């Protein structure tokens, strides 16, 4: 039962509840349930790297209070 | 001075930059020796523009020197090489004086020069003396030698040399979304930073970390594709938002060693990594060639001579015993290699001379400027795969001996018979621009097409423009306006009269619209085809014809210092089309229309405005006034009905009567586009506006714009009006007041100052799309009624403008530069100058002669392999180069993909069922079963289905007895036109197992 | 568990971690994750050979510390 933060391109910080054994999919799905953005469109980075869907927060030593970065894959604008 | 002529140096300037060229224009260059190698180097350096070029070669011209020295004629035999060549070099470029050095007895004369180049006419002893003097005096030294299919070059720029830009690439740049206290910089959404460990960057527009923006450089530690770290930024404050990073290229100091030191301890750059073990062998070999000449009164080994080849081997062996470290402990002398170096020592081969000529010329420009990374310091090269199979073209002292011919030193390598087959070749060259000119020059030197069974066909639809002269060396200022192909062909006939009457210069574009010209009989008669093009569409088209007619294709390309070559061999390799290149980027419409953040966005916007103001508008009026069904057709056939009708309404209600009216219009357009439209945008989205989620609308890559207040003293405001006015006037046949002068600010000011400018009133129902995906973009009726009847406007016509980037007097680039820049001021984007605007809006490709020569060189080493009909894929070489680095890579062509049906192998690119005659359908089906074991299942011609195994008897009875042409007529209702001689049919088929199988296509020969 | 290098035509050097049994396919996808180029558009050459999609690094005798070159066809002339 831990908290992490996700920053978007607009400066917005999203707060999530996760366990260190959750997968990147889970986090993407959790972002959907809270923000409405769908998993297919999320690309999450931590310390410069893109996070692969099958691994866990633990695999990347992502800790409670950690900050990830959320991108939307680019299209329009 | 301190002045660069853009009308001449345009495309080169985009390669080297102003600063590098300014340094070049203060550099005096000396070249020692004017056989082929020296004159290639000199040609490219003179084209590039240096302060002066001086040539030293007192030796008498002999017939054999004409092997690669394209400025010598037989009239010159007896006279000194230096003198005869001077005047011809001088015509290449009126800005570059070309002098002759009468003597070199006093070495002190070398002090006049910044770069000294010693070619193959200078002995190794003199090279070392001269290098010692240059190095100890701070003069840049370069040397080069070619021997048959072997060559080398050596670079020594002294103890202290500074590289100012290592690659010539655009600095990387990007938008920042976050900067954490530890220095971690994360990119704004799906943008990759592209940096590399140890690059440097500066910042601007970073909020919350103010002294990060002062121009200090930070060292880049890459964390991943989307983030890099610059070290703690706690001391600087706390990140809030925004920010752009820009890469900064820092100076780098390097040292070179003298020729003497490098002879015993060379630093190698490889020309072909598949051959790296050869560099050390050849470095010993070239030294041995000099020892041989010392021992034999200055002579090189004789051609194909066994006695001398053994001596050269002994010499190399002696060197490796004395210096075990050169080949390495235990490593044996490659004797076959050394043997061929001896056999070919006297050879003078155009493709090799062209390769080193371009490479060495480029190093001269590096030495003058600090632009790009110098070769450091020895590079060796061979093209032994170019040798023909000795079974077909035996090589020996008899076959290879001189014949008192300009081609003697090519015969020295290949034999008389091979040289004759080169003469009797029939070739098609597509394009007569930069590559085309170099290509024709090499072919003139080879004697290609000069035999009674040979010929050359060259075609280009374009005429000669001024910027062409900088890298298309067959053209002269007096030639501007004439046709490239025609002038080129005359130029090379002057170089080699054996081609008189043998070159057919055509003026046609190659593509689907010219097949009645370049027909079956034309293609089938060729031995092979050579591209010299500047677009992907033409390359694809030729590649497709070559596959169809089964002809080899030699392909090449450049972009600045980068270049490539590709070979395409019938029944052996992939073709050009078999592989994909990265495609052009596309800017989302919403970004162009409402949310620009780069000068590229404002340039595209302004380019469209230009098009609509001065071209589309005019064509629309002329159509409306001469077609009474124009509106009706618009209403139903145009996507943008509103726009077209507004264009006409506006074009006819203003109607200027004098130049003053044109000024008034342009000033009002300024108000519309740079004030009112921006206020309208800020009305729908105030600065502090938010979205459906609580988040600030103006964020990410959207910059909040500010309206402009017209200011005649601001360069961009002023030129927007001057260019707008003059362009309007042209459309309306009105005389410009700046038609015979420059524009007078106070005159414009006077007209504008008495104008009354209508105030902004918002439109509360206007909607602007924020995403592309999103939508959407009774009144149209009123629009149509507002239009005046053509009855009123008898004889009224508008004169549309045709965009022309390379005429500096026409106001076109003036208009787009000013218009882009105003919009840039709206959105706080840095303005760009005319040169940068011309580059982007004109889509100019950067180009230089050095890369063009060198790449054409590689192409011509590959040509030899076509003459020998080589069928071993391993012998051919695709090349990839970047002269900036300098880098050279080669690879074996990819094999054509193969297939199989009923155990019978076939080539999926090259194989087809050829069929003679307008065969009956029934006969075709039976042929395929009996002779191929294939059950035809579907037959089609283009987009129409001619036969299917599932057809009912009624249909089959109508079709089975029809010749193919009649079957096509039956289905398409259109007859075959008479010019058509072949028909391609696609089929599906089953094999003897009842399974569908991929098979070759069918060609019907009528 | 080895390292190889990919130099591009612009002078950029990319570092990869691969095992000797990886396919060309594998390598090209690592280049996509790093450079953004899609595998169909990548042209990689090593020691005289262009690397084809169905093979392994071992088939081209690529060893640790080896340098591959990513190259391009140019459209001007
Ligand atoms: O690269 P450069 O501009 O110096 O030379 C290219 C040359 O090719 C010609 N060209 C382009 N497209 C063509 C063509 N010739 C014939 N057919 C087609 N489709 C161009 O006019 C240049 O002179």
């Amino acid at each position: 039962a831990m908290q992490i933060f996700v920053k978007t391109l607009t400066g917005k910080t999203i707060t999530l509840e996760v366990e260190s054994s959750d997968t990147i999919d889970n986090v993407k799905s959790k972002i959907q349930d809270k923000e409405g953005i769908p998993p297919d469109q999320q690309r999450l980075i931590f310390a410069g790297k893109q996070l692969e869907d099958g691994r866990t927060l633990s695999d990347y030593n992502i800790q409670k209070e950690s900050t990830l970065h959320l991108v939307l894959r680019l299209r329009g604008g | 001075a301190g002045e660069i002529d853009e009308s001449l140096y345009s495309r080169q300037l985009y390669v080297l930059g102003k600063e590098a060229m300014l340094k070049m224009q203060t550099s005096n260059v000396l070249i020692l020796g004017l056989k082929g190698l020296g004159v290639e180097i000199a040609k490219n350096v003179v084209l590039a523009g240096v302060k002066s070029m001086t040539v030293f070669d007192p030796e008498p011209v002999q017939l054999a020197d004409l092997s690669t020295q394209f400025f010598l004629t037989e009239k010159d035999i007896g006279q000194k090489r230096g003198d005869v060549t001077r005047a011809k070099l001088a015509e290449l470029n009126a800005y570059v004086p070309v002098n002759v050095l009468d003597s070199l007895d006093d070495v002190t004369q070398l002090s006049q020069f910044q770069v000294v180049v010693a070619t193959d006419t200078v002995s190794l002893e003199d090279k070392v003396k001269i290098n010692e003097f240059c190095h100890s005096s701070g003069i840049r030294f370069i040397s080069s030698e070619t021997r048959g299919l072997f060559g080398n070059t050596f670079v020594d720029l002294g103890d202290e040399f500074t590289v100012l830009d290592p690659t010539g690439e655009e600095p990387r740049t990007g938008m920042v979304s976050d900067i954490e206290p530890d220095g971690t910089v994360t990119m704004l959404d799906d943008n990759r930073h592209g940096l590399e460990d140890g690059n440097f960057v500066r910042f601007s527009e970073v909020e919350g970390l103010d002294k990060l923006n002062d121009g200090t450089l930070f060292k880049v530690e890459v964390l991943g594709p989307f983030a890099f770290r610059i070290g703690s930024v706690k001391e600087y404050g706390e990140y809030k938002k925004g920010g752009i990073f820009t890469e900064v290229k820092v100076p780098r100091k390097i040292s070179f060693k003298s020729l003497k030191q490098q002879l015993s301890n060379p630093e190698f750059v490889f020309s072909d990594f598949a051959k790296f073990d050869r560099a050390a062998q050849l470095h010993l070999g070239f030294q041995a060639l000099h020892q041989f000449a010392v021992r034999h009164n200055g002579e090189l080994p004789r051609t194909m001579n066994d006695e001398d080849a053994n001596e050269l081997i002994k010499l190399v062996t002696d060197l490796s015993v004395q210096q075990p470290e050169v080949l390495g402990e235990g490593v044996d002398v490659n004797e076959d290699l050394i043997k061929e170096l001896s056999y070919q020592a006297r050879g003078d081969i155009p493709g090799v001379v062209a390769f080193f000529g371009g490479l060495v010329a480029q190093e001269v420009l590096k030495a003058c400027s600090g632009k790009f990374t110098p070769l450091k310091q020895f590079m060796y090269f061979d093209s032994l795969e170019s040798l023909p199979d000795p079974k077909n073209f035996p090589r020996n002292e008899k076959t290879t001996q001189p014949v008192n011919s300009r081609y003697d030193n090519q015969i020295a390598v290949f034999g008389l018979d091979f040289q004759k087959k080169i003469a009797n070749s029939k070739v098609f060259l597509v394009g007569s621009g930069a590559i085309g000119c170099e290509m024709l020059k090499n072919w003139a030197l080879l004697g290609l097409g000069s035999g009674s069974d040979g010929y050359i066909v060259v075609t280009d639809n374009d005429s000669i423009e001024k910027s062409n002269l900088n890298r298309q060396f067959l053209f002269r200022p007096k030639d501007v306006g004439k046709n490239k192909s025609e002038v080129a062909a005359e130029a090379v006939c002057a170089m080699n009269p054996d081609l008189k009457g043998k070159i057919n210069a055509k003026i046609d574009k190659v593509g689907p619209e010219t097949e009645e010209i370049f027909n079956d009989s034309f293609w089938e008669s060729l031995d092979f085809v050579t591209n010299a093009l500047d677009n992907v569409d033409a390359r694809t088209y030729v590649d497709r014809r070559c596959v169809f007619y089964r002809k080899p294709l030699l392909e090449s390309g450049t972009l600045g210092t980068k270049g490539n070559t590709q070979v395409i061999i019938p029944r052996l390799t992939e073709s050009y089309s078999s592989s994909r290149d990265p495609p052009e980027k596309s800017i989302p419409l919403c970004t162009l229309r409402s949310f620009p953040n780069k000068i590229d966005h404002t340039i595209a916007w302004a380019k469209s405005l230009f098009q609509g103001y001065f071209t589309d508008s005019a064509e629309n009026v002329n159509m409306y006034l001469t077609q009474p069904n124009f509106v009706e057709q618009t209403l139903k056939q145009s996507g943008d009905v509103k726009g077209v009708l507004e264009s006409i309404s506006d074009s006819l209600s203003s109607k200027p009567h004098n130049f003053e009216d044109c000024i008034k219009w342009a000033r009002l357009e300024f108000e519309k586009k740079f004030n009112h439209d921006i206020k309208q945008l800020l009305f729908n989205f105030p600065k502090d506006a938010k979205t459906s989620n609580g988040e600030p609308f103006w964020s990410g890559a959207k910059r909040a714009p500010t309206p402009l207040e017209f200011d005649i003293y601001n360069n961009d405001h002023f030129h927007f009006v001057v260019a707008g006015a003059s362009l309007r006037a042209y459309n309306y046949g009105i005389k410009s007041d700046d038609s015979n002068s420059k524009p007078n600010v106070d005159e414009y000011k006077s007209v504008i100052d008495h104008m009354i400018i209508p105030e902004f009133t918002p439109n509360a129902n206007l909607k602007i799309q924020v995403n592309d995906d999103d939508p959407d973009p009774d009144e149209i009726d009123q629009l149509v009624s507002s239009l005046p009847d053509p009855s009123t406007l008898a004889g009224f016509k508008l004169e549309p403008v045709d965009f022309e980037k390379d005429d500096d007097t026409n106001h076109h680039i003036e208009f787009i530069t000013a218009c882009s820049n105003c919009r840039a001021q709206n959105y706080f984007i840095e303005t760009a100058d005319r040169q940068k605007t011309k580059f982007i809006a004109g889509r100019i490709i950067p180009a230089i002669a050095t890369t063009t020569s060198l790449v054409t060189g590689l192409v011509n080493l590959e040509l030899y392999k076509l003459i020998d009909n080589k069928t071993d894929i391993e012998q051919y070489k695709n090349g990839f180069v970047n002269l900036a680095l300098p880098f050279f890579g080669f690879s074996e062509p990819i094999a054509s993909p193969k297939g199989e049906y009923n155990n019978k192998k076939y080539d999926k690119i090259w194989d087809r069922f050829d069929i003679k005659g307008d065969i009956k359908l029934s006969d075709l089906i039976e042929h395929f079963e009996k002779d191929e074991g294939l059950e035809i299942t579907m037959l089609s011609y283009g987009v129409s289905l001619l036969y299917a195994s599932f057809f009912p008897p009624k249909k089959l009875k109508e079709r089975l007895n029809l010749p193919i042409t009649q079957l096509v007529k039956l289905v398409t209702k259109k007859d075959i036109p008479a010019h058509v001689s072949t028909m391609i049919l696609e089929i599906c088929a089953d094999d003897k197992e009842g399974e569908d199988v991929e098979v070759p296509f069918i060609t019907i020969h009528l």
